[PDB]
């Protein structure tokens, strides 16, 4: 014993504080299998877990130096991240013959690799302090390039994707991340509802859900995709589908803006409630519209095409707009038939 | 009046 | 609200097993016209309700007090069925609402879902009823390992009733698991006791087959490696040392070649079989050989009988230990002093 | 051979969108006995030859050979919203069915998959339905991306259809991925003529999200890497070089921050992108240094010129290029090797 | 072009098995400084062709394919588990590598699956190279089936190889189901015949059992419905009806209540198996009626040995068929049945 | 002898079944 | 002239760097 | 007795 595992355990060494394998890798290999076909005392997988375990914990202390910027923070955690993964890696390497053994007698202990992963997440990331500086940092990055400011999206992704290897992005990060997502789009959507038209509107709220779905390409996971649309497409659009038509929808049918037409049935057509809601105020729309024709005329033609005109007008609308949609133009003859 | 013109074309259309 | 009233009695023949009184197209048209002309957020809301008001109508059946728990259990698999069934043709008319919530992004369940939820809700939260559904379904897996036959069909449909519904690791897994390493336990010291290693290694193989059978067959696929594991721990691990110093011996000095290539392979699943094998290997022939130097036998020349223990032995590893190297080097190692 | 019959006109019923003429406990029973009394090979071949019957009679409907390819899609959608609803429920009756042929281990697919392959067969995989299916679904995503509007979920619909028969891949995604690589390479090399570097980033930015929300919407997700690749590839990958000898400078002399931090942000996307601005960063610097030898801008006291260049680069370093070690590095191992090819 | 000789020399020590004689911080600078300056590209194909040299230089010891067949089956685990193994610390040095090209939505393969790759190519998907080892796998398993031990151990990271070269299916799954059903198919006719069927049935249980045993070691779980399927149908499909008229009659005759729940556990996995024996059970019981009443039989009395056999019954039917209720109606139906036929 | 079983038989069907 | 450019350079080279 | 002690060596320099 003791002797043979001496040179595994200088191997290990070497790798966590990356400096030199002292051996012919053949001779690491052999001693793997000496360890594992003669048991003694044994138990290598024991001991190889104490030397990981020692050294892991001693990482924890780059992490409390206070008052650290926040990315550097990060950019710490990602390198104490991209150095475990790399050690760990080569660590089952040099160890293949016991955790394919291990595998092979159907073993109920932890491949060597996820060994790493519980002992990482054990130690660094499970710290509370540690955790919540991590989080806060990711969110601050997103809540920076929402607001414009260019970050790293490279460092967001590899972070995130960390977060997803150790099985806790759904805990940590995926909740806070939609409670402020919902927070920050329900503002700025009261906000912007006040501070701008309809037409401006709805080009920006087109430019937020593509910038979200860019988000997702780019660094957050796949699995966000339901909540944080739904998120987005709630607060710039469900909570306001009411009010933008009492704001716009006149005036955009009255002057003829085809383009933003078509924009509102595409942002409207993504919730729920949407279309329907949109129809009930265009049947309003032909009502007041119509019923305020035969009381006043614009007395530039005749009523017969000064009406022709109209229902001219109105079927362009629904052939470009509103893509051919016969729900829309069935409503049209039910509302010329009052 | 024109509550008949409009009934007129609704028919018509 | 005539509409609506359609599809109510449409979907409470369904529940009630009954006649659907309408052409199908015609309740087509009324899922679709609904959801057009309000907000579709308050068909669903309706739909839920009339689906909780039946299911919550199941739950007595499960109090009868004093019930055999095989009728338990299939008066469960009945109501589990009846549920699927009705829910599955439920979303076939309500199609048209199923994925409108799809194509749109909403949080709301599928149809299909919200039936788990409130099957699951209603039905197995109430914890007497999971309760006797659990030791239930863990009593007919020892029933069957003690010997007696069992409906595997109801036991694979709950089982994956309890999966499709999720509690299948929190509700039965660890108890299952739990279960089977104390029967093992015993019956790996009950029988080390009262049968002989032969006999015991060829109990221990029905029992490993025996397993996987049931893994196969209605236990989820997930539990295969922690159940093996079990089972080879409870009958092999916890006797390894015990089996070979009781057999190994009578195994070697009656050259029982069978038992032992079956004793090889039985060893080969666990952590240091063939190891502690390996070591009483080496005291065997250190043994042997030490006491044919001092008490020779009288047949030939010893030197030669030096070499029918060498014909003997080099056939174990040959067919017993496969050709393994590290049995033919102990025995040289072993040899030299 | 009555009970038979009951299902027979069940599912006719099914299909045609009619009246069910019997109450479900007498069609469940019904299911359960024909596998309790017969062989149920005999019933699971039964059912799909009505159902084969049926589904071969729907092909003839799209035989107009002339038609707008919306309305041709509009109808490819109801035939398959059809199919869907009418195999459910054909899968609730006979649901003792398909769970006891699961027991029974055997190779027969389950009834709604069995559904899949006779829709795929008789319906989809046809030649010419398949064709005008596939020229429609690209058709408007070609609209979509020339600024017309176009039925998103139409398009969600008949695409997670072609995912649902397995047949997305080999159908679709092949020609959709060469139809946006010859798309975005004409587009690409054109704006590259037409705009200036500024906006031109401007424009790839927003395509880049165009193409992820198109992704999200209605396209599947297993074209995600080969889709973003491809845009990424025609308007960066094939353009670095072009971009910044084309604009670079006029960027860092006019120090137009924004820009260049949206040129840092789009070419740390591409394979090689960040290097490639790193090499004419150098270039930069070693110009200046060069020109600073030869004409220095007599109105500063040239340690001050050389000060309010440093300060410049630290801050365009600092902002636009996010901190980068390897940007400082080089520009120091860039001024330290130009000092040393000067004169003896 | 001196940094990347270093990497070189570190990689030909891990292919060698010898000694890195650098310094692995060294290393991984290296990697990331031709990463960022030199572009990635050059680098990635540079690592691909050190890796095919070695590799393709392994195809040379399996040139003799006369040798003993375990043996050539170790020699191609033990250059799998070092191909793995140099393959795993390749790409712990070249992480960076790995993990840029993910970040940038390569196209690339992954260092891993390019090993994997050129193993496949070089060394497996040489015919006669998977050949041989096909065979010798198959030829394992069909010793073990004949009772002979074998290496378990050996077989599942053959196989797990296949699987992870992603041709399991194609080169394994289809020949090995082939034999599989050749060998019992065989086993079935011969063994019907040369054993009763109380003995004959055991002998099903415990290949059905052996064969759980091989799923769970060292086949795929992919292979599980049809394997089971094809042994479910050799050993009992293709015999329902002969293990009936040739072994139940004397099975309930004689009361042996564990052969009976036996036969019905092995019946119920196949189709139509609970069926055939629904219809003999009808007919042993019709049989039963028609030799009380031609027998005086003056040992007890017909009411007396009417109700023993409606207790026998009873229970068998409660035990052995679960309380099968399509059991008791058929008895109900055939004792009234029976007494119908009653002469005039 | 014969016609006696088969009205036991009966018997025995209506009171067992 | 540009002997003393040089000059100053190489002094701003070294205090920068 | 003692013929067999040597008896082993040389069997076991030989094996
Ligand atoms: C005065 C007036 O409104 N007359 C009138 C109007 C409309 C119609 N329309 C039809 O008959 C369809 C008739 C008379
Ligand atoms: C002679 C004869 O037919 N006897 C007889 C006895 C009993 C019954 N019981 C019923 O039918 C229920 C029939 C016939
Ligand atoms: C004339 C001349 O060569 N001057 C000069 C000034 C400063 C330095 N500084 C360093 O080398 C660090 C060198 C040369
Ligand atoms: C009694 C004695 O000295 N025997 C003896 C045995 C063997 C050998 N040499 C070898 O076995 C190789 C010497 C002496």
């Amino acid at each position: 014993t003791d002797e043979t595992w001496q040179k595994l355990k200088e191997a290990v060494e070497a790798i966590q504080n990356s400096t030199s394998i002292k051996y012919n890798l053949e001779e690491l290999y052999q001693a793997v299998e000496n360890l594992c076909s003669y048991k003694i005392s044994a138990n290598l997988y024991k001991q190889l877990r104490q030397i990981c375990e020692d050294h892991i914990k001693a990482q924890i202390h780059q992490f409390r130096e206070d008052s650290l910027d926040s990315v550097l923070f990060l950019k710490k955690i990602d390198r104490c991240w991209q150095n475990h993964c790399r050690q760990m890696i080569m660590i089952r390497s040099i160890f293949l013959f016991l955790d394919r053994t291990y595998v092979l007698q159907n073993s109920m202990l932890p491949s060597i690799w996820d060994m790493g992963l519980e002992l990482f997440r054990a130690h660094i990331i499970s710290d509370q302090k540690v955790q919540n500086k991590t989080i806060d940092g990711i969110l601050l990055l997103i809540e920076r390039e929402r607001n414009g400011e260019a970050i790293d999206r490279s460092l967001l992704r590899s972070l995130l994707s960390m977060l997803s290897d150790l099985q806790i992005y759904q805990d940590s990060f995926e909740q806070r991340f939609l409670e402020e997502t919902n927070r920050l789009y329900a503002a700025e959507g009261q906000k912007l509802m006040q501070e701008r038209e309809v037409p401006e509107y709805l080009h920006h709220v087109n430019k937020r859900l593509e910038e979200e779905a860019d988000r997702l390409i780019t660094y957050l996971d796949q699995t966000t995709q339901k909540s944080l649309i739904a998120t987005v497409e709630k607060q710039l659009l469900g909570e306001h589908l009411t009010a933008i038509l009492q704001k716009g929808l006149n005036n955009l049918l009255d002057e003829n803006r085809i383009q933003d037409l078509s924009l509102l049935y595409q942002l409207f057509s993504r919730v729920r409630g949407g279309v329907q809601v949109l129809l009930q105020q265009w049947i309003e729309y032909i009502k007041a519209f119509g019923s305020t024709i035969v009381i006043n005329p614009e007395k530039d033609k005749t009523m017969r095409q000064e009406l022709d005109d109209f229902k001219d007008k109105v079927d362009h609308i629904i052939d470009i707009c509103f893509l051919k949609n016969e729900k829309f133009i069935n409503a049209m003859k039910e509302a010329f038939e009052t | 009046d024109r509550w008949c013109e409009l009934a007129a074309w609704t028919c018509d259309t």
